[PDB]
């Protein structure tokens, strides 16, 4: 999932 | 590239480095954790290790720019060494924290900085009860090394630790995992103190 | 070396450091492995240690030149810390990766950089069944730490992990070693995410 | 920011580094420990590890300013690497002391400097008796590595080790922990010597 | 308590 | 030394950094080991550690000087960090080498450089049969990391490792210890590759 | 506080650094030891660890001054990085030495230097005979790494290792601990070689 | 082979 | 004593 | 011996 990877967490802070 | 190479240069080589928060200008810092695994338990020493990602978010006026003056750049990544970063530190660690990734942040034209390194932490925990139905709890407060609530406002966006990367074949199962923020007012003292308390209840799978 | 020193002097010492890739200016980075040995299996903690060479390749306009203006010099070797290098990392390490060799790259007159350092990596893996005849499968995925599929295009030339150097007296037998690229599209998010998933299936020899 | 950026600008870049105390310009240093846990006990090598906070205080004229000329700033926090710091160290450690936190000081308008890093210490102690009911006593002297009593006046605000932060579930119970100062006057030498003797008495709960 | 946390010890040096 | 400081200054502040060898201007390097001990044998991981001295020599015309222009100074010692050194590494290690000695080279006026650091190497080897009378054979190859036989000619003076300093009471007995140079010619390629193959056969004493 | 800063300024920012001894300007270095404890005895690897203070003394002229011209300051303390320091190394260690203390020296107006850093060393030694009445005997030689007897005359004030601070609940009892200066004259070579051989006979209590 | 030693793969990248 | 503490050792090399 | 100590090996490379 998005929240399971560093670059996606940087791009989607609140969206996680 | 042209404008980015120019942008970074104007933001970094022009102004002095942000000198940190003050009570007249408190900085808000948001913190969260992504727990990957409990990679160690040691009942002979009451030590416990975690592997998780740690994000921190803050906003600085000094890292602001007009995108239109810089080829329409809304944000960029840069070495975390190029910016000021908080001192949010674990308070009951037993070893020097190890960084398991690079340390690169993202600065947004409005001033937001985000930052998520991977970490391995060894902290104080009597784990007796791990091999059982009821399990065992381990708590480790996180907060700033040197700022009270008047200077750094520690916040979490959810009281819930992200467990979506928690290892499928980890030797333990998370009974629960919380990241609750507490604000302490001490009769002794005028200024408040804030910590984010990492509480993890778990047992052997 | 007068020719070579002048070249390096003109590229590095005279032009601002490549600020990394952007959505506007993406970068293809190619990655591959050469597994030498599986050096630690730990049933109690769930970690596996591998020693391997990690290959990385990319090209930059910032780094191209005309051999004729530099005495026919077509390519040079310089240390990786003289250049920009990507943030490709293992999303599941449990310890700081360990470099086991010098980090030196080969820059080509066309902007092509290559870099193959050796590494000891500890990562998350439950090895139950390594003694078995069917073995055990361990997986770890690699990707940019801060860049999305829109900024870093990560690939491999082969889905095969190169085993031509595997240590001939290993306590382990490699049943399969692959390095497959994966593109991720999340319901939440516009931008795609790429990992290169390193999967090794093995058992005691 | 603005006033704080000029303050540190002048306090550090303005002039040269403080050359350390001397017989003419002696410096007083207060020392204090907040013991968190006894982390390891090795009876096969006679070595005990402690985790504690190490509070250190001193005041320098070289660090005085008028809150008036700098926008009414009375104190600031900064990386301890920006200032001279004393060389107080454990006299019988067995391993490089480990720093478990940021190292950041508060510098106040009167010149007062304070600094509290967290530490892991391994020192010589024959633990024989820890299992008994009497328990066992281990000690370690802290003092300036190079300055006599004529140059650094090592003090404690109290004799008692702060235990209000000691770990509730640790294998050991402190029968008593004292940090007691001692002035030594040798028959050979007119200059005196000072140490704080961290003494801890404990036993398996 | 205040003496259990690092930043409070800094703001209350003698007060601990 | 007014002369040495001046000779050393004319060699490291004036001349730009030597960019390493090129196929036009190749380099001959002389590898040689003095084995002190087999300090660790690990059958479960299949790792073996060695402590040895490693000699490397080579000659740069750019380090040439006329003694007559500098007090008849024929040679001198200088930190290895002041000069370029070859990238001769083990291709088979399993952890970063550990340097156990100052790294200090002797530079001669004819541009000759020699350098002999002490080292702890952990490399791949199955030690099975070490407890028998036949013993076991481990082996590890050394060579430049990024340079071919066209750029670096890697030699030895003898195919015999120096054992005159082998710890007199080691747990292990050396049946033979040789360092053999090898030239590989590949179907694929016109440039040759050269390495030095350190081979050691031993058993429990 | 001023006038020590001018002195240290006139000593460390004026001139380049001492390039080290030559056969024409040799240097006597005085070596001493304060054995604190034998902290590790490993039979299965043949390694022994010592903890001790190591005193090094020497004199340059480049460090001379007139107290008058300086205000009667006759000596000062400074970090060891501020000054050159000999390359006196244990010739048979199995690990990198660990600096257990600040490395700060004292420089006297006549050119005298000395500093006494704490060290933890692992060297080669077969400990069989320790669980006995006769005990066991270990030896490790110390000497310059690059400098012959013609460049560094290595001395010791007494052949007796200081034992006045030996751990009192140490696990071993020292039967003898000496430090003898030994001058070599090999028939191959005109230059003499100097070493100090720390030898230690001991046994379990 | 070539793809076994580090400097031979610098010089022969894609055909390894 | 004096010779069991570094700063004294440092002031009194000979007298140790 | 000479080839058992760093400064001698360094002064006598060929003779070792
Ligand atoms: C008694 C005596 O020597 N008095 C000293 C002096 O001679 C020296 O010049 C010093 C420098 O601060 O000033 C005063």
């Amino acid at each position: 999932g998005c929240c399971s990877r560093p670059p996606c967490i940087l791009n989607n802070p609140d969206l996680c | 590239q042209a404008n980015l190479m120019r942008l970074k240069s104007d933001l970094f080589n022009r102004s002095p480095m942000y000198p940190g928060p003050t009570k007249d200008d408190p900085l808000t810092v948001t913190l969260g954790f992504t727990l990957q695994d409990i990679v160690k338990v040691d009942s002979s020493t009451n030590e416990v290790d975690l592997v998780y990602y740690e994000q921190q978010r803050w906003k600085l006026n000094s890292l602001m720019w007009d995108p239109n003056e810089y080829g329409n750049i809304t944000d960029f990544r840069t070495s975390a060494a190029d910016i000021w970063t908080p001192d949010i530190t674990a308070y009951s660690s037993t070893r020097p924290v190890q960084v398991l990734s690079p340390q690169i942040a993202v600065v947004t034209h409005d001033g937001s900085v985000m930052f998520i390194p991977a970490q391995r932490l060894s902290f104080m925990c009597d784990p007796t009860g791990v091999d059982s139905e009821e399990g065992v709890t381990c708590a480790v407060k996180f907060g700033s090394w040197v700022y009270s609530g008047f200077e750094i406002d520690l916040k979490t966006d959810t009281d819930q630790v992200d467990l979506s990367s928690y290892y499928a074949s980890s030797k333990y199962e998370i009974l629960s995992a919380t990241q609750t923020r507490q604000v302490q007012h001490y009769s002794c003292c005028p200024e408040p103190y804030i910590d984010v308390n990492l509480v993890v209840k778990f047992r052997e799978r």
